């Protein structure tokens, strides 16, 4: 974001991210997984801070 | 009265974790390891609890006993015969 040309960036990225490559084997983009929230409580008790 | 929580003692460097009661089971292995567990606490005082509880039985054995047997009669009629 600035004073540039969307042209300018995007002709930018292809000459140097072009190299970049994707799915590089079975993984290829990996997926997450969801993650439970617990109720919980934790209590470190130091009287000295 | 004049004692409440935070001037009770000075705990230092001691971490705590606990769970929701909603996320965790209320009985969790109540006989898997509950009722190996009374018989540990029933040995370790059997030994100071029984005996003396052991030994008023016996006097309840005995002393029941010997009213009884006051209570019966005995053979003393001789010297008086017919």
């Amino acid at each position: 974001a600035g004073g540039l040309e969307h042209r300018q960036l995007l002709d930018l990225a292809q000459k140097h991210f072009s190299g970049l490559s994707g799915t590089y084997d079975e993984d290829a983009v990996p997926t997450l997984s969801p993650c439970r929230f617990t109720g919980s409580q934790i209590c470190h008790r130091e009287d000295g801070l | 009265m004049g004692r409440q929580f935070g001037h009770l003692t000075r705990v230092r460097h001691v971490i705590t974790y606990s769970l929701s009661p909603f996320e965790q089971r209320a009985f969790p292995h109540y006989f898997s390891k509950g009722i190996p567990n009374v018989l540990r606490r029933t040995r370790a005082c059997i030994l100071r609890v029984a005996p003396p509880f052991v030994a008023f039985y016996l006097v309840y054995t005995w002393g029941t006993q010997e009213f009884e047997k006051s209570k019966r009669k005995n053979p003393a009629a001789y010297e008086n015969d017919r």
